[PDB]
């Protein structure tokens, strides 16, 4: 079974850049039905998608997190990355790295979820 | 020594003057080479890395219909022209259904009904195309000689070994020379351009199931074909083959999508070889290359080293290892250092003549300790015989 | 056929008149749970203490929900010395926790 | 967020908390970051009746972990109870001496 | 504007069928089909329902999806303590251009 | 009148003395019967309720392996006996793999490895068995006569209609008599025991997809067969066919489960008829029964009623409704009450002779209002002719 | 009298007892009927109104490409997947073009290029479908008799004429009776259901050019077919036939739209009949109906009126009007009122016998003025003769 | 030669619906290169296109006149219509009904102009 | 924003070449080619120039179009009293999505 595990520095400073790595088991980034999406899940709020990289490496993200979010992908390692430069209190949240919907799914389909790396941004 | 324990192990004896030997570098096999002035080296093409496999037209593996509707016109009252019928995301099927005076039309006859629905592929198997400049065969060579039983399978460390080491041969680097310490340098002249049909096959991935399917079978898959790297709204080439708009006896054209074709894809993937995927480098563990073994740089290490003193104790006494070769595991009890194991295999002990050829020829103890574990190999004739390990 | 009625946890610290008697009682009710099943844990700060904690079982109310009550025993020095007091109710894998401090609700 | 040790509240026993001949004392280190804080009773001398529950993550991002200890009611006043909280993050080590419920004020 | 109004309190009788209603909008809930993410206390949300009707593989048969306008409905027939979790609806917004998750559903099978 | 607008509509003329008529009660067709002293009644066996369909041996549609492990013994070192190999929930496969001195065994040879894993069926298609005492064919009869164009398809209300009504014929109740008000009583003598092979077929359900598959095809499905109503741990009859324990060249027996067979089941369900399921009563909309039409109780209603006064206005003038029958829609402008429509279809208007037979014979206006909408039906000869609706 | 001056004028003499006469109501012809006790009435089916012609699938008549682009992939570098290639408004064509090391690809071979462009139909000819209940043939009847030369072509006023009048016969109203004042009532029994193939033809309109093309030719037009009344974004059925994506020797696939097909449509519209369009009622001026002439109500007006007094002056003396009929234009100088013209045409003036039959039989002067202009008609034998208009 | 003649009620009341009819000579609405466009030409301002019907009958118009403009077409009469319901002082202008650009002209090409029916909207 | 800045005053000598400059924008004048409508006092505008270079059929050879950026130029070489009228530029706007006519050119061949 394909499994995603988000990990990284759960405690970050204000103005810092959090880096969460989603490791994948049972698959790779170059798969035929893979589009690894990272979603910010703050406490007290619903899950909001921040970045969704594809098999080619680039992808589309939310415009509110467009100025600070990056969706890195490790092709040789088979892992995904969610980066947040100049983070704040509002950027701290759950950072799961699920593998997204298939080919004809123009809308999102979060069938598989990541490990859920929670982020804390405090000074 | 990593090649003698192979059930499909090949024994190489005799080369073209010692300069070039033509060998079959099998992906699943290992070939042991024995020469006149060189030790037995087992070469096994175990690694096969396919790098930069670009995506191909991948059919949909499980589709599903969206919110479907029907546009109906009466018999002689115009054909059905759905508003979602002109939408590329919605697949539609038109048909001639019954429309009557009781059926709502103004004339009993054949009205026209078109049923549309957003047929989206919920998942699709994607076939990567492997170029000829992406293959890299990792072949481990191992000189049979001064090694113990824990170095036959103990492959942890090949650069710092000096008895075994792995060399990667690519299409860009077909010629190489692996310096096997003490034994000299084994010359590999493998033809990476002459591969095992890498341009006629694709690497299909479906559910993390890598399969090296054929190019004609990969180009003959009848699924909803997303074209290239367009990961958004897929084109769905042959996307109408996944759903069936079954019309009823009245104006009800029920569009039913087909089931999951991953089982039928596994049923069609029986004749292909299942390959592994280690990320960007897909690990194909099978194949057949053609290697030019350069045995000119291969020398017999420890030939000038003298014979061992004494105390050759056959601990873990071996037998025939599935091919007639007898793996001799000995403990050299003695501090001779670079001593040579004076062992003999013969039936007649009153003559002391040599009875059979040795697999690990030139058995030399390497360790300078008290009890040195070493593995030797001999191939005597058919039957049983006496193995004298040492003098007296 | 039991409908959606989740349990709610409410915590109350020891009173000033109870602290004048040299005692402390921290109440923690987990009410309205459908079905009536909850596991009650009480502790000073966040780690669970196991002394002086009497937790009632869930009893089915007239609205088809189940409610239980717990009392964590301490002293006036326990309320005025411990920086926090936490009570957690676990139902269906979920945990509802209430924390009360002796120097914050004066 | 940032690394910081929690407050070291001593959670003492009292007359309204002692049932029978046993009374419950405790210790709570709250508002701590990182989570790795260990609790001991009397520097390891009080282990019987010691319960070290898992920590509770607060809404401010500071963890709250502690311990509880069932001690004698006759020992409340003749034996000192001192919890020791050692936090790996930030190098915090605090000895908090819990006291009996002195309500004479 | 990426908020899905879901019922945050979910209880469940032994064998009881619970109803969770995740209200969206015409652009996202009305625009497409929304699934749900069922998360544990130490686990993230896993997919339940796709397109508002098609349940995922390995999902229980008691979990039943439905879609009406911008409202997704998740019924849990034969619900137990294992049906308790965080079931939050989610859908892609045509106006937003991104997938948005709802307010959640704190299921508690007591 | 619910049967004239059918494209596969059957015209019944002439019975066995008016007592018994042998008809084919088709599941998709409707048959209109015209008699000498009875009106044209269209009977359509539209409903088909299968009730109490007991479950049969249903194969697994998508399985999956659990946590698998391997028990390995050396060559001549005992066979593999897994602890989960004796567990019924874990499927296991034993094989002879290579075990050598470098392979961990004490002798180079063929060791024994058994790989087990909890092979559980994640979903299974279940085939209900239909007994002969569960079928109930709902046949709607409708007397063609005093009805408008909105009663040809307007079937809302059959008990309070008096021109059309539905009767359910079961195997327990094969003989029935539907009292059609004014027309008398139509006698149904359908043979529910002589059905369309209900005992040779099963109703398979997979993904809410009801299919009336054959009994041999339902008993020949190679899936993991859960036996009966044991809804707990399934037996998995032929449960080993879903996974394949592919052994490698070394001691690695990878057990890979097959994909989803719902697509292959849809591929095998092409030759079957897809049936509907309305709960406990599965709705099969096709079939072919054999009905005994009792026309002895069927009388011509309104025969003693006189002709209409005047003002027969052909509003919505009809044509041939796909079979040569001309559906005449008229508005009787007049307060004659139970008047009879004096209509004629003939080419020669100077003779006034009758040209063709009428489908809705005995056209009688029923309403007492000013403008009464009514539908008549006539079948003239080949070509075009004159339709005189009224006198003058 | 509106039918004698027709070059294709038909002379009707003798009916089936005077009750029913079978005539061919031609769309371009007029038939004059002469009876024993009735005057010569010329019936000409001149009007042909087709009302409520519903639109059909109309091909595009002149298309044009939008802003076109190309998506190129290398040889073995993926197929072309254009972003406008998935857009329904943009037509695209994929092809295999040359891509090399100098051509930008990494391997010399056949790359894939897809060229797309917004192919929109700038104008399309639309074919209306004519139902059988939309035709209405306007037939003007005119009794030859008391009328002047200015009433033969002067058709201004048919309701207040009393010698000529137009009657519209439709499929809903095939039987009619036109009361021709003085002459009685002419009975029309035309079969509007038996038309001139109105259901096998469509009325195509292109540039305001109405053409009654065939149904097979209208359904065989290879243009970009807009489906129905969807006047927005057209479907463009067979929309790819208007443009041609001509690929070059390099990666340049120039998509060139074809020219205006209105000239080729005029070239294919040579074998059809050009029809007129008067708004909602399209005016078709050709055809052939079949009329039942009821001559029972037709009486000879002015038979009881006596002969004229005198002063029959043949002003504008006529000759044979292309068929042997001699149109006699006379000025009755006299105040006889309802007098009868006592005219005779004979060669032998010494006998005074009747020589030939008269077209306008029963020539009666109607006006009571001094000089009354009237037109008579006679058909004498072959040659020339004497026309005595009056006595003395 | 193809000619367009716009005519109608040149004087209209406020809140009324002006109806201008463009008659066509030398052509019809079903032509192979026809797309009849009506353009509002107010005095003191340039010509602004308000509605452009096609050979199929429907067409695209300006969004400012979308709430009040309609582009009717008479298929049997070979005429075009420009309708303005709830007119005002700003809706009064020249209302010519020209036949527009050809097939590949995605942009407009006003080669032929209408009769120019001027509109006056006063109370 | 549908305004094309054109020179509203146009005079013309006998045989004189007049210049009319209709200034648009990068979205409409720069986006595509703009033509002109020449209107009489009792006539509407007729097409002169298409794509900014290709003059219509029946147009005079003295009328010469040119396009530079968002600026269309109409030269009238050999202009007479018959060249007087209302020559207004017009072009389709990519941002506007509709064709817009310019401010006009009141040509007066005195």
């Amino acid at each position: 079974q394909v499994q995603l595990q988000e990990s990284g520095p759960g405690l970050v400073k204000p103005s810092q850049t959090l880096s969460l790595t989603c490791a994948v088991s049972g698959g790779s980034i170059s798969s035929g039905d893979s589009y690894w999406s990272w979603i910010r899940q703050h406490p007290g709020k619903g899950l909001e998608w921040i970045g969704s990289i594809y098999y080619s490496g680039s992808t589309y993200y939310n415009p509110s997190l467009k100025s600070r979010v990056t969706i890195p992908i490790d092709t040789s390692k088979n892992q995904f990355s969610l980066k947040l430069s100049s983070v704040t209190a509002a950027d701290t949240a759950v950072y799961y790295c699920a593998r997204h919907v298939g080919d004809l799914r123009v809308n999102d389909a979060f069938d598989i979820w990541g490990q859920g790396t929670m982020v804390t941004v405090s000074s | 020594i990593r090649c003698i324990g192979v059930s499909n192990r090949d024994f190489v004896e005799g080369m073209s003057g010692g300069t070039w030997v033509d060998v079959v570098l099998e992906h699943g096999g290992c070939v042991t080479v024995m020469a006149q002035d060189k030790p037995t080296v087992d070469i096994e093409l175990v690694t096969t890395t396919v790098s930069n496999m670009a995506e191909v037209r991948s059919y949909c593996y499980e589709a599903s219909i969206s919110d479907m509707a029907s546009d109906s016109r009466c018999p002689t009252q115009g054909e059905a022209y759905l508003d979602k019928q002109s939408d590329t995301q919605y697949v539609c099927k038109r048909t001639l259904v019954d429309r009557g005076w009781g059926n709502g039309c103004g004339l009993f006859g054949k009205g026209s009904l078109v049923t549309c629905a957003k047929f989206a592929c919920s998942k699709k198997m994607t076939g990567k195309s492997i170029q000829p400049e992406n293959l890299e065969y990792r072949i481990m060579l191992s000189v049979h000689g001064s090694q113990h039983s824990g170095m036959i399978v103990n492959d942890t460390g090949h650069e710092t070994d000096e008895n075994r080491a792995k060399v990667e041969i690519t299409p860009n680097s077909p010629r190489a020379e692996a310096t096997l310490g003490g034994f000299g340098s084994l010359g590999l002249d493998c033809e990476p351009r002459t591969g095992l049909d890498f341009s006629d096959l694709y690497y299909l991935t479906m559910n993390n199931k890598h399969w090296l399917v054929h190019k004609e079978w990969f180009h003959d898959i009848p699924l909803p074909w997303h074209a290239g790297a367009d990961t958004g709204t897929p084109h769905w080439n042959n996307k109408e083959a996944l759903v069936e708009f079954k019309d009823a006896h009245a104006k009800r054209q029920t569009v039913v999508v087909l089931g999951s074709q991953e089982g039928a894809v596994h049923t069609a993937l029986a004749g292909a070889l299942e390959a592994e995927m280690d990320g960007a480098k897909g690990r194909l563990s099978s194949g057949h290359l053609k290697c030019r073994l350069k045995m000119d740089k291969l020398r017999l290490k420890g030939v000038s080293y003298s014979l061992c003193t004494a105390a050759f104790t056959f601990t873990k006494i071996p037998a025939e290892t599935l091919h007639g070769t007898v793996t001799v595991e000995v403990q050299y009890a003695g501090t001779d250092g670079p001593c040579k194991v004076p062992a003999q295999m013969a039936v007649d002990m009153q003559t002391l003549t040599p009875v059979g050829r040795l697999i690990t020829a030139n058995p030399v103890i390497t360790e300078s300790t008290e009890n040195s574990k070493m593995m030797l190999e001999l191939d005597p004739p058919f039957g049983d015989s006496y193995i004298v390990i040492g003098v007296g | 056929g039991q409908p959606k009625a989740n349990p709610t946890v409410t915590l109350f610290p020891p009173s000033s008149e109870e602290l004048q008697a040299n005692k402390a009682t921290l109440v923690c009710l987990i009410s309205d749970f459908y079905p009536g099943a909850v596991t009650v844990a009480w502790k000073a700060d966040s780690s669970p203490v196991k002394a002086g904690v009497e937790t009632t079982t869930p009893s089915k109310q007239s609205n088809n929900k189940y409610a239980a009550s717990s009392y964590l025993s301490l002293t006036p020095e326990q309320w005025k010395s411990h920086r926090s007091y936490s009570c957690q109710v676990t139902h269906e894998g979920s945990t509802v926790e209430k924390t009360v401090a002796p120097t914050e609700c004066s | 967020a940032s690394t910081k040790g929690p407050s070291v509240f001593p959670l003492a026993p009292s007359s309204k908390s002692t049932s029978g001949g046993t009374a419950a004392l405790g210790c709570l280190v709250k508002d701590y970051f990182p989570e790795p804080v260990t609790v001991s009773w009397n520097s390891g001398a009080l282990t019987s009746g010691v319960h070290t529950f898992p920590a509770v993550l607060q809404s401010s991002g500071l963890y709250s972990l502690s311990s509880v200890v069932t001690v004698p009611s006759s020992s409340l006043g003749t034996q000192t109870y001192i919890c020791n909280v050692n936090h790996k993050p930030s190098n915090t080590k605090v000895d908090k001496k819990v006291e009996p419920k002195s309500c004479d004020k | 504007q990426s908020v899905l109004t879901q019922p945050p309190s979910v209880s469940a009788a032994p064998g009881q069928k619970v109803t969770i209603s995740c209200s969206g909008s015409s652009s996202n809930i009305g625009n497409n089909f929304v699934s749900w993410y069922q998360r544990l206390p130490g686990t993230p949300p896993k997919l339940l329902i796709y397109d508002s009707d098609k349940r995922p593989s390995g999902i229980p048969d008691r979990f039943s999806g439905s879609k009406s306008g911008t409202s997704a409905t998740l019924g849990i027939t034969g619900l137990q303590t294992g049906d308790e979790g965080d079931y939050y609806c989610g859908t892609w917004d045509r106006s937003l251009s991104v997938v948005v998750f709802g307010g959640g559903t704190k299921l508690t099978v007591l």
